[PDB]
RNA sequence: CCGAUAACGAACGAGACUCUGGCAUGCUAACUAGUUACGCGACCCCCGAGCGGUCGGCGUCCCCCAACUUCUUAGAGGGACAAGUGGCGUUCAGCCACCCGAGAUUGAGCAAUAACAGGUCUGUGAUGCCCUUAGAUGUCCGGGGCUGCACGCGCGCUACACUGACUGGCUCAGCGUGUGCCUACCCUACGCCGGCAGGCGCGGGUAACCCGUUGAACCCCAUUCGUGAUGGGGAUCGGGGAUUGCAAUUAUUCCCCAUGAACGAGGAAUUCCCAGUAAGUGCGGGUCAUAAGCUUGCGUUGAUUAAGUCCCUGCCCUUUGUACACACCGCC
């Protein structure tokens, strides 16, 4: 499970995201069942962002000792502006826009067009 | 031979007290000794700059 | 000028101590035709300190969890209770409603937190607008009490007490409570 | 009072304000309409808590450098300093108190004669020697 | 985060946002919302007034025989988001008050790292293992039960009355619902019969067109009662009439006339709450063939108190300790 969720992390990764997170949940080899996470990057978690940004699935492993539950959250970088990665970026990137020189010094000078 | 009910203003409020809310230090004057106050404990809101009457001067005084 | 219930002018009351010239709600400045305004005055403090003061008994007698919403019921027995005073003792229901609610206001109390000997440990003192609050609450509770049982209606009972305690006459419940609040707190000094 | 908060929920406005040095102010209305659309920041009560002593910091800058650190302030109050270049020298008087031992090392610089170097005379008895005891 | 500062540079939760509540006589537009003006018709005092006023009566999109969106709607916007002042503070990161303003804090949704042998295998054709599988632990049918009652506990509802009940007269909301895959089952106006429960014709509405201008309750104003467990209260209890249902008994529900018990404001303890708040008071939805003391919402009336504290209970950070680490319901 560890080398199989690694490689499925880095072709996501490669696939470009701000991040992701998976969750491997049942019982493996022996009887005692817990989950164990993988992440790396970013992840939102509160708020109206999630239900248009990250995108979540659920599987069900029908596996011979029961049922291994999978969950992944992958989020869509904003930049596409309404392809594959959505319009309407995080708030908290209201980037600043850089003037030119502005600065004209000289003397009051007139061109007639 | 009672003290007589006297009048007191109060100024800056020290705090509250009885560890609850329950009283406050207040900082009261006679308005005929202008020059003597006496720290005092009262209850239920304060209105800093009020005047509240009062029958025994000489009561309490601690300081926390 | 304001003809309070169309007579009761408000230009004639007068407030005794200056403990309480400001914190009785009775005079011109704020002279309403009627005790109802619906005022956000609660939101924040010291803004029921300068509600009408017969706003707040018509806001105060609406007290038993029975009754709830029934303002009116409190406005019109304020009312007929008014018309008593003023054929009781021709003089105005406002001058003997702050009448009785100075000479109805204590002044010591006992709070702390320590092993209280009867109520609290230490007596002390109590801010004037606690004690208004206190004084118009017994008011109304005696008012309420004597007529739970009676065939007196909460208007006479009102009237009653009203002048019990104006005068001063250790019979009407809210001084009869307020001098033993007294000196329970004066044994506990 | 009400006056007993955390550092954390003080730790609350500088999230913003060098971040957006540009558009602050001394102010109660006006930059409260730039604080409204610049984060994710997911509840609604506590803006006022954010940018209430938040215009008071460029009320500071305009009477005193502080943290910050808005990369205006720094060279702008330094650009000030870096003049004032005094015309006569802070030190040309040609006098100086010097004490006879001072002179007579100069003297193993085997130069005590050349110049002014006036001497001053030495404490003799020596009020110095800081103090010891009681009796 | 200031501020320090062996830290610097970041990330999550947190505080934006989404909807809702609070304003724009500013914008766009309203015959399924209107509002005005008009023209009618009925009206009233009329002795004449008269532009006196009444109409939720009619029409002004069958195409001018008039316009407008204000009232309603919903989108765009804007708008409220520390602009002004003073005061406090190193005057540093916020508040206090005031001005103005619809508003100086509108309530909710989401929600980190981890974790709990918390609950759910009665949600599933989610499922492992085990068990059963034809005289079935499958499935269907008939009946009963889940309702059973010396007792104890929980959430609630009604009350203990005269701030009241009874009777009669007056005057007001807001969400939301409504005719069928299977599935037959909707909301109902109007008219007639029946006191009621109801029934029978008769439409409208698949909806801002009809129910519905939702003529709600509380509340309003006149009557009676008189402090009597009384006309409070309505448990218990008989008979009769309806309705749904194939079937109503252990009473589906409702109605009538009967009966009138405790209860005269409740301990020891204990819960919730601070502004349209608690509470009084009704109305919707789900449940539903008949079904609400439930619950979810919607309103209506409408408060007292407080702007503090660790006193109890409990939680977060910092120092301390420890023999604990299943972690003090520990250890011993
Ligand atoms: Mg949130
Ligand atoms: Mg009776
Ligand atoms: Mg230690």
């Amino acid at each position: 499970v560890r080398r199989a969720c690694y490689g499925v992390l880095r072709f996501i990764m490669e696939s470009g995201a701000k991040g992701c997170e998976v969750v491997v949940s049942g019982k493996l080899r022996g009887q005692r069942a817990k989950s164990m996470k993988f992440v790396d990057g970013l992840m939102i978690h509160s708020g109206d962002p999630v239900n248009y940004y990250v995108d979540t699935a659920v599987r069900h492993v029908l596996l011979r000792q029961g049922v291994l539950g999978i969950k992944v959250k992958i989020m869509l970088p904003w930049d596409p502006t309404g392809k594959i990665g959505p319009k309407k970026p995080l708030p908290d990137h209201v980037s600043i826009v850089e003037p030119k020189d502005e600065i004209l010094p000289t003397t009051p000078i007139s061109e007639q067009k | 031979r009672v003290q007589p009910i006297k009048l007191a203003r109060v100024t800056k409020v020290l705090g509250r007290t009885g560890s609850q809310g329950q009283c406050t230090q207040v900082r009261v004057e006679f308005m005929d000794d202008t020059s003597r106050s006496i720290i005092r404990n009262v209850k239920g809101p304060v209105r800093e700059g009020d005047v509240l009457t009062l029958l025994e001067s000489e009561r309490e005084a601690r300081r926390l | 000028d304001i003809k309070l219930f169309g007579k009761w002018s408000t230009d004639d009351v007068q407030i005794n101590d200056i403990s309480l010239q400001d914190y009785i709600a009775v005079k011109e400045k704020y002279a309403k035709y009627l005790p109802h305004s619906a005022g956000r005055y609660a939101a924040k403090r010291f803004r029921k300190a300068q509600c009408p003061i017969v706003e707040r008994l018509t806001n105060s007698m609406m007290m038993h969890g029975r009754n709830n919403g029934k303002k009116l019921m409190t406005v019109r027995i304020v009312k007929h209770a008014f018309e008593i005073i003023h054929l009781l003792t021709g003089e105005n229901p406002l001058q003997v409603l702050v009448n009785a609610i100075i000479n109805s206001g204590p002044r010591e109390d006992s709070t702390r937190i320590g092993r209280a000997g009867t109520v609290r440990r230490q007596a002390v003192d109590v801010s004037p607008l606690r004690r208004v609050n206190q004084a118009i609450w017994l008011l109304c509770t005696g008012a309420r009490e004597a007529a739970f049982r009676n065939i007196k209606t909460i208007a006479e009972c009102l009237a009653d007490e009203l002048i019990n305690a104006a005068k001063g006459s250790s019979n009407s419940y809210a001084i009869k409570k307020k001098d033993e609040l007294e000196r329970v707190a004066k044994s506990n000094r | 009072m009400g006056r007993v908060r955390t550092k954390t929920v003080k730790k609350a406005a500088r999230v913003i304000i060098e971040k957006y040095y540009t558009r602050l102010g001394n102010d109660f209305h006006t930059n409260k309409r730039v604080c409204e659309e610049i984060a994710i920041i997911p509840s609604k009560k506590l803006r006022n808590k954010i940018a209430g002593y938040v215009t008071h910091l460029m009320k500071r800058i305009q009477r005193g450098p502080v943290r910050g650190i808005s990369i205006k302030l720094q060279e702008e109050e330094r650009e000030r300093r870096d003049n004032y270049v005094p015309e006569v020298s802070a030190l040309d008087q040609e006098i100086i108190e010097v004490d006879p031992d001072t002179k007579e090392m100069l003297k193993l610089l085997d130069f005590g004669s050349l110049s002014n170097l006036q001497v001053t005379q030495p404490t003799v008895g020596m009020n110095f020697k800081t103090p010891r005891g009681p009796v």
